[PDB]
DNA sequence: CCTGGATAATCAGAATCCCGGTGCCGAGGCCGCTCAATTGGTCGTAGACAGCTCTAGCACCGCTTAAACGCACGTACGCGC
């Protein structure tokens, strides 16, 4: 399931950050840190949707974790 | 493409990473937390956390990259990601 | 009106033969505010935001697990847990 | 005192006052003070015990500035709640890299 | 011009509290510069605090509280 | 390599009072009365920013290969930072 | 003449303890006011969660074409010197 961010689409991610030379393990490096993200917003993110006694996360939960970790991300406020 | 690959992305503005594959590990990771229970996520849920890591994303890659050229070298390499991730903090 | 007697008490209780000066009983009354704020105004907005109006013993609670990482949230949510049902079975 | 009730060292109604008048709400809970002095109480004796261990280990018996830098800067799980921190008269880690 | 009060020892005892073996020339300079630009938004986020009270006499308070603004809290000077 | 071992055990001030006590005042009348509570809240914060930007600009040191310093250093370090 | 090993002479490699002076400091604990936490009567209302409806997430079942896995060549470039 970690194999499901391509080859191309950390090619794509870089070429976005503007990398003319993308490397090897550097496509491990990637989705290493994206299992590093990904885990810090969901551990809040339904830390605050089991307080309203509820089992789905929102939009508001993920803009709330987020909130949490440094970065306000707009347009999914509902 | 190397002159040309570089100006059609940033011009661009829609997803890079595919949707059910991020949906596929967001859930993945979402049974960590839940003691080990199915969870639903709901669409806008997911595409805030697709909106939120492709940016993170580009933006350590572009915080990166500047430090491939302090050594040099034209060829990113993993010394460059984990130095980013070093004076954040 | 500080915790510098309150401080002063936990140090008399785990280490007690060793003292402290004057100038880091100011860093730690300030470090127990930078505890006491961050957990109970993100428990605010935790009664912001699933409409609420009342901040009761859970709401500090996942303001720790909010808040603190790992091992200093799953010991400080066995420590204020402890110490409510004690209140309340007073 | 409910503070004896609570089994804290930490004043009860101190905290339910700051929590009272501090304009985080209108309505605070009876269960929320004890559990925030508790927490409180519980990560004081945390960094005053690392800070206790850490003085006997630089052969002092008075806990210093540099003592309370030891007992921050040699924790993960201090270093990672402390990030966006600085200590008055404590210095850095020595590390030679 | 008191950007010369920040000397060359000064400096030095700086870099070689951080771990640096050979300072460059520059960096007796640069400090000089970087001193000049965070200071600056240390001072007016701490005066501004003093042009909200009705007072003239700027306590460490304003300073610890412009530091919070910014983004990095200081310890040992609350109370 | 030989002091460097040296401030790092140590804790006292590297920068003295009074020359950051006029740079200071230089700055606050850009914008009055400075208790000696308040300079030493600006001087503390200051020198420990001064040391920790050396100590994180040193890895954009060693990472090219170097050990000597430069001023690329100082202005890569505050550009992931965002100062 | 040459050659194996025995021992005789050698200047010149750094830092460290101490008297010789001190000099204004700063902590854990008692008296016991006093006023803000205790206790309590009284007001005053929040959501416990159980009913109820209802947009919406899960999951499947599943059409076409955009897209990814990797081979082979291939050359410029992090690094060795």
């Amino acid at each position: 399931n970690i194999q499901g961010i391509t080859k191309p689409a950390i090619r794509r991610l870089a070429r976005r950050g503007g990398v003319k030379r993308i490397s090897g393990l550097i496509y491990e490096e990637t989705r290493g840190v994206l299992k590093v993200f990904l885990e810090n917003v969901i551990r809040d993110a339904v830390t605050y949707t089991e307080h309203a006694k509820r089992k789905t996360v929102t939009a508001m939960d993920v803009v709330y974790a987020l909130k949490r970790q440094g970065r306000t991300l707009y347009g999914f406020g509902g | 493409g190397w002159l040309k690959e570089i100006r059609k992305l940033q011009k661009s503005t829609h997803l890079l990473i595919r949707k059910l594959p991020f949906s596929r590990l967001a859930r993945e990771i979402c049974v960590k937390f839940t003691r080990g229970v199915d969870f639903n996520w709901q669409a806008q849920a997911l595409l805030a956390l697709q909106e939120a890591a492709e940016a993170f994303l580009v933006h350590l890659f572009e915080d990166a990259y500047l430090l491939t050229l302090h050594a040099g070298r034209v060829t990113l390499f993993p010394k460059d990601v984990q130095l980013a991730r070093r004076i954040r903090g | 009106e500080s915790y510098s007697i309150y401080v002063y008490k936990v140090l008399k209780q785990v280490h007690p033969d060793t003292g402290i000066s004057s100038k880091a009983m100011g860093i730690m009354n300030s470090f127990v505010n930078d505890i006491f704020e961050r957990i109970a105004g993100e428990a605010s907005r935790l009664a912001h935001y699933n409409k609420r109006s009342t901040i009761t013993s859970r709401e500090i609670q996942t303001a720790v697990r909010l808040l603190l990482p790992g091992e200093l949230a799953k010991h400080a949510v066995s420590e204020g847990t402890k110490a409510v049902t004690k209140y309340t079975s007073a | 005192t409910r503070s004896s009730r609570a089994g804290l060292q930490f004043p009860v109604g101190r905290v339910h006052r700051l929590l009272r008048k501090g304009n985080y709400s209108e309505r605070v809970g009876a269960g929320a003070p004890v559990y925030l002095a508790a927490v409180l109480e519980y990560l004081t004796a945390e960094i005053l015990e690392l800070a206790g261990n850490a003085a006997r280990d630089n052969k002092k018996t008075r806990i210093i500035p540099r003592h309370l830098q030891l007992a921050i800067r040699n924790d993960e799980e201090l270093n990672k709640l402390l990030g966006r921190v600085t200590i008055a008269q404590g210095g850095v880690l020595p590390n030679i890299q």
